[PDB]
C-alpha cells in the first residue's frame, strides 16, 4: 500500500523518498520517527502512484537501533491510516566493506544459500554482522535441515 | 493512475479479481462508506 526509501547524502543528512498505492482523501500527512519525533507535515491528500521527497535528518542515537518510519494520512472525519516501515543503516570504512563483502560473497558460492538467509544465521548469532565458527556451526544445520 | 512498473506488466492475476475491485471502489465512493468491509455489510441488508 506504499513504498517509503531513504537516500543519505552525509553524516546526519538524509533523504525521504515515499510513494502511496492508493488514495485516500486526507486532511495531511504526518511523517514521524518511532512515534517520537516529526519528520515531514505536509497539507492535502497526497497522491497515488507520485513519488514525493522530503530531506530529514538522523543522529547518531537513532541509527544504532533499528528505527521504524511512519507515514499516516488523516482523514478529515478523524479516522487515520496507518503505514510504516523498520530501517537499519549500518556504517562501514571501504576497507572493512570489501572483506566483509569477501566473506559473504565466497560463502554464498560455497554453500549455495542467498545472501538475505545468510544474514539471518549471522543476526540470530550475535549483533553484528561478522562470521565465527559459531556462524559456520549454524551454516551446516541449516544445509543439513 | 496506474504506474506503469514491471510489475504490473510481469505479475498475473485475476481479471476477476481486478473488476470486483473496481466495482467496490465505486460503490465505496457513492455511498461514502469506510472500506470495503462496509461495503459488504451494506450488500448484507439491502432489500431491492
Amino acid at each position: 500500500q506504499m513504498d517509503v526509501e531513504l537516500f543519505p547524502f552525509g553524516g546526519e543528512n538524509y533523504r525521504l523518498d515515499y510513494k502511496f498505492k492508493n488514495f485516500y482523501n486526507a486532511s495531511y500527512l504526518s511523517i514521524k520517527l518511532n512515534d517520537k519525533r516529526e519528520l515531514v507535515r505536509t497539507e492535502g491528500a497526497p497522491q497515488v502512484n507520485i513519488e514525493y521527497s522530503a530531506n530529514i535528518t538522523l543522529n547518531t542515537a537513532d541509527i544504532s537501533q533499528p528505527f521504524e518510519i511512519g507515514l499516516t494520512r488523516v482523514l478529515p472525519s478523524g479516522s487515520w491510516a496507518y503505514a510504516a516501515a523498520k530501517f537499519t543503516v549500518e556504517e562501514y570504512n571501504q576497507y572493512s566493506f570489501l572483506l566483509k563483502l569477501n566473506k559473504a560473497i565466497r560463502l554464498s558460492r560455497a554453500t549455495e544459500l542467498s545472501p538475505t538467509i545468510l544474514e539471518g544465521i549471522v543476526r540470530s548469532v550475535n549483533l553484528q554482522l561478522d562470521i565465527n565458527t559459531d556462524v559456520l556451526g549454524k551454516v551446516f544445520l541449516t544445509k543439513y535441515y | 493512475s496506474m504506474a506503469l512498473s514491471q510489475q504490473n506488466m510481469d505479475i498475473e492475476l485475476s481479471t476477476l479479481s481486478l473488476s470486483n475491485e473496481l466495482l467496490l471502489e465505486s460503490i465505496k465512493t457513492e455511498s461514502k462508506l469506510e472500506n470495503y468491509t462496509k461495503v459488504m455489510e451494506m450488500l448484507s441488508t439491502f432489500r431491492p
